[PDB]
DNA sequence: AAAAAAAAAAAAAAAA
RNA sequence: UUUUUUUUUUUUUUUUUU
């Protein structure tokens, strides 16, 4: 079953907000996946993210920022989120988050 | 202004499940369907005729250029296009002395001379088959040019060279390929002019058979013929639906017996269990008395249909669902009644009549260019006119030379969807294995059947003939 | 089996060249990108490589959708007689007499003379017919024959429409004779060619119909054929015949056939169609149609413009 | 079983004592010949077909029937099939070998 | 009454090379006796069979 | 002994 | 007959008429 909530973000800068939101959500018992926190070392990180999004990611959360708009990693994870959105047939799968004023 | 609709191009299958419209280009790039490891060739003829064969084989081993590559793509090499070897080494050669070929040729009677020339070849080929260890997949026999002058019907030998059987026709080719049916020996006929033309010259100094520009096309049409006679599938159809056998009847005369007796022959094409398309003739020749009947008697018609349908159960198992019989001559009700009785309840029998006689010629309003191929003016639910021969821009010109004459399609019997029929005849024009061309002017069923009929009408002693096209084209 | 949904992420971003249904269009896209992105390419052989590059695009020549009107060889028939008359000449017509010599076309059926003309058109050839009675006529409304409604013991639809193509054929023959041309008898058919000097400079409209080739004079010729199965039309087929001095046809079959081969080698669609329509326009009686002489008052108006067709596909050189 | 043996003899095989009888280094290496299991002409003979003729009292006619049941198929394949056969490898069951000999 | 001689006798008019193979001469590993060993065991001899 | 509308078979030359 | 196509010689039948 799909019971994971991936958090798309830029890992160098938006790491603080991502970590805070992930800790708050796990405080609420919502399973959360973050590359800063739940990514394993010594593994194919892109493939692991791909499996998490395709199989286990129930909801996709995007932290939209002045950096997260044009980075290749956030773009690729967003596109895979769009593919999973198409396959699951859930119009509310992707919920972007705007943090930068 | 009358509407005419265009059937989509019949589009043929190739290796790896790959699909290409053009057969020559499809073989040139994607290769053939099946793998022939190597071709074992045997040559029967004189020493002077063997040298030209070796030279022409060496020529066709390398890629050979055509003058206008866009009109006709060149031949890039047999080993490249059919992914098979066929070289000059390892050929079982048979001598034919010039004395032997001159002693028999210079005869007063054309029937005796053609019978003896055919015998001099077939006897030695039979001896090679029965007496030697070497295996020959296909036999290439070289024949000189004087024989073509003085070994055919109505060819009068000049008085100055007259030095010195009647139950057989005077043609060398038909007798040669007919008397070899019992031994299952595939053989292909070469003219020594069809070989390296450059040696033979006319009075003007230019050789009579100018092949300088179009050498690539001849290379293509000999390579595909050799591969077909070697045991391979050049290309296959992919638009054919299951449970449909077609069959093609063409009526040929027989002169050996009194009255033409109108030998009848058929060629089968259908879908087999799986995807493989099985194209074999149905040769049980049903002799038809009367000078100009051209209609099967009930007994022969019922037999022909019985072995036609059993040819489908024997390797598929169930009865065909919808048969589409094609023919050059109209069907009368007597043969249809014979047909329907043998025909089972589920099978839907269709008789379709095709004719080149109708003088319809569509002329374009402006320009030195003709109608496309595939255009079809439909008259009604039962009759139509389809231009199977015409311009296809892939060839950039016509398969004919003058303004082409379309086929007159008429569903004489059965009900049939007329457009379903017209989506198949254009498809039936693609499977010409004896020549590597875009398509033929008429469906290959009525062409291969015509050829096998023209061959089975030559020999008296055929019994249980072979139903493969290898022995005929 | 590989949907675009399950592609790898780093590949999900990248636009993919499709190979699924065809392996040739994919390579087409690859090469298109390669000259688009300026991929280095060693020209090398420059001949086989060029051949393969041309071969891959088979693609330069595909089905393109534009309406294209076509001209056939079928002359549309515009009008027909009111009645199909079967006059009971019987003893007025001698038995051992030829129906071909009659001024207007006339086919004998049983004891009834079948023609589109009225009773006393034929007094000159048959003086015994002056005392005929018009109440013996078996006139039939020809339009019903074309529809196919009329069928009876007197005549069958197959045998009542087969007499219309015969009579119309002799009508065409007599009309073409009225045009005063010489004839080349065929094995079965009949084709008519126009003299040297009969036309002004042997050229009608802007198209020459009789010209020279070495010592062999070629003459454009046509033949007539009426068949009413799909439409009421007149089939016309172009032919080329030869004369040694401009008038006397060569009796050698092989020489004439080889010559026709020689000219037809270089005569394309616009060389056959234009000549055929020009000769038809010469045969025209007015600006739109021509009539064939079959009787004193009844005439069949055959259009001089060939039946046009319409095709949804065209092409370019 | 034929396909398995063809695959086996495609690969080289070793005997117990190489001095007594040498190893077979592979068909392709030994004979410089290509002979694979792909593209083999196959004409199937039903077990019911080889059972109907087999269960016969007289050896002569049963042997004639078994011989014909294969020769007719072979000649039909030669005369009516596009695919060419250099050699016809005729696999025969062991029950036939038990009960189709003098 | 023997399959071999008649079989290659009747095919003579067609000139078709043939090889009669027993299922035992092939992968005999299936063909077993009561004691459990193959009757025609060529485990040491399989190289000769291939040759 | 014709008619027209349908048939095949062979011969000759030039291209594909 | 490497092919293909367009022709011209012939020739023949069927249905009907006297």
């Amino acid at each position: 079953m799909r019971n994971k909530i991936f958090i798309s973000h830029a890992t160098p800068d938006d790491n603080d907000f991502t970590r805070w939101l992930a800790l708050k959500l796990i405080g609420l018992g919502y399973e959360v996946w973050c590359d800063i926190l739940f990514l394993d070392k010594g593994v194919d990180f892109w493939s692991n993210i791909e499996k998490v999004i395709r199989e286990d990611t129930c909801k996709f959360l995007l932290v939209s920022s002045s950096y997260s708009n044009q980075r290749e990693g956030v773009l690729k994870e967003l596109a895979v989120a769009a593919k999973v959105k198409k396959q699951l047939k859930d119009d509310k799968f992707i919920i972007p988050l705007a943090i930068d004023e | 202004m009358k509407e005419l609709i265009y059937i989509e191009e019949p589009k043929i299958l190739f290796a790896h499940g790959q699909k290409c419209t053009d057969a020559r280009d499809g073989l040139a790039l994607f290769g053939p369907l099946n793998n022939l490891y190597g071709i074992k060739s045997g040559v029967i003829g004189t020493k002077q005729g063997l040298k030209i064969f070796r030279d022409y084989l060496d020529h066709i081993q390398k890629p050979i250029y055509n003058s206008n590559s866009i009109t006709r793509p060149m031949f890039p090499g047999f080993e490249a296009v059919f992914d098979c070897k066929w070289e000059s080494t390892g050929i079982t050669f048979k001598e034919v002395t010039n004395e032997d070929i001159g002693k028999f040729l210079y005869n007063s009677s054309t029937h005796k001379r053609t019978y003896d020339l055919v015998s001099l070849f077939i006897d030695k080929i039979i001896s090679a088959n029965k007496n030697e260890d070497e295996n020959v997949d296909v036999w290439f026999v070289i024949v000189p040019d004087e024989i073509y002058k003085y070994c055919r019907p109505n060819s009068v030998l000049p008085k100055e060279m007259v030095q010195t059987t009647y139950n057989y026709d005077a043609q060398f080719h038909d007798q040669f390929k007919a008397r070899l049916l019992k031994h299952t020996i595939p053989t292909q006929i070469f003219r020594e002019s069809t070989l390296a033309w450059r040696d033979f010259k006319n009075a003007f100094g230019l050789p009579i058979r100018d092949f300088s520009k179009i050498e690539g096309h001849l290379a293509w049409t000999i390579s595909t013929a050799a591969f077909y006679k070697a045991g391979g599938k050049p290309w296959k159809l992919s638009d054919v639906r299951n449970g449909v056998c077609y069959l093609g009847l063409v009526y040929k005369k027989v002169e050996k017996s009194k009255n033409p007796r109108n030998a009848c022959c058929a060629a089968q094409m259908f879908l087999d269990n799986g995807d493989g398309t099985v194209f074999k003739g149905e040769v049980g020749p049903w002799y038809n008395p009367k000078n100009g009947q051209y209609h099967l008697e009930p007994k022969e018609a019922k037999a022909l249909l019985s072995q036609s349908l059993q040819s489908y159960k024997e390797q598929i198992g169930e009865y065909p669902k919808e048969v589409f019989i094609h023919a050059k001559t109209r069907f009368n009700h007597q043969e249809w009644d014979a047909f329907l009785e043998v025909t089972p309840k589920e099978t839907n029998l269709v008789g379709v009549t095709i004719s080149k006689t109708k003088p319809l010629k569509l002329y374009k309003t402006e320009g030195d260019y003709t109608i496309l191929r595939g255009n079809a003016y439909v008259v009604n639910e039962r009759s139509a006119f389809l231009w199977t021969v015409g311009y296809v821009p892939k060839i950039q010109t016509a398969l004919s030379m003058e303004v082409p004459n379309p086929l007159f399609i008429e569903i004489n019997k059965g009900e049939a969807d007329i457009k379903q029929v017209l989506k198949d005849i254009l498809s039936l024009t693609k499977l010409n294995y004896n020549a590597c061309i875009f398509a033929d002017g008429e469906p290959v069923t009525l062409r291969f059947a015509d050829k096998i009929g023209e061959i089975l009408t030559a020999s008296t002693d055929i019994k249980t003939p072979p139903l493969a096209f290898k022995y005929y084209i | 089996q590989l949907s675009y949904d399950d592609i790898n992420i780093d590949i999900v971003r990248l636009n993919a060249i499709d190979f699924k249904m065809s392996w040739a269009r994919g390579l087409k896209d690859i090469l298109e990108a390669f000259e688009k992105q300026k991929v280095p390419k060693e020209v090398a052989d420059a001949s086989k490589s060029n051949l393969l590059y041309q071969q891959i695009f088979l693609h330069d020549k595909s089905v393109i959708e534009k309406e294209e009107i076509y001209d056939s060889n079928w002359l549309s028939i515009l009008s027909f007689p009111e009645e199909l008359r079967f006059h009971e000449y019987n003893w007025m017509l001698p038995k051992r007499f030829d129906v071909r010599e009659l001024t207007f076309p006339a086919v004998r059926y049983k004891n009834y003379l079948c023609t589109f003309a009225w009773a006393y058109d034929f007094t000159y050839h048959l003086p015994k017919t002056e005392t005929y009675h018009k109440s013996k006529t078996i006139r039939i409304p020809t339009e019903e024959i074309l529809s196919g409604s009329y069928d009876s013991n007197f005549i069958r639809n197959a045998e009542c429409k087969r007499l219309i193509v015969q009579l119309l054929n002799k009508a065409f023959e007599l009309r073409m004779k009225d045009k005063e041309v010489q004839e080349y008898e065929m094995s079965n058919k009949t084709a008519y060619w126009l003299e040297k000097g009969k036309l002004e400079k042997d050229k009608f409209e802007k198209t020459m119909l009789v010209g020279k080739q070495k010592d062999k004079n070629w003459h454009f010729a046509i033949s007539g054929a009426s068949k009413l199965y799909p439409f009421p039309v007149l089939m016309i087929s172009s032919h080329i015949f030869f004369t040694a001095d401009g008038k006397k046809l060569i009796d050698s079959s092989s020489v004439q056939h080889s010559s026709r081969r020689r000219q037809g080698k270089n005569w394309w669609n616009n060389t056959w169609r234009t000549k055929l329509l020009a000769f038809i326009k010469y045969l025209s009686d007015d600006d739109t149609s021509f009539y064939l002489e079959m009787g004193s008052e009844e005439k069949v108006f055959v259009s001089n413009e060939p039946v046009k067709f319409k095709g949804n596909v065209s092409y370019n050189i």
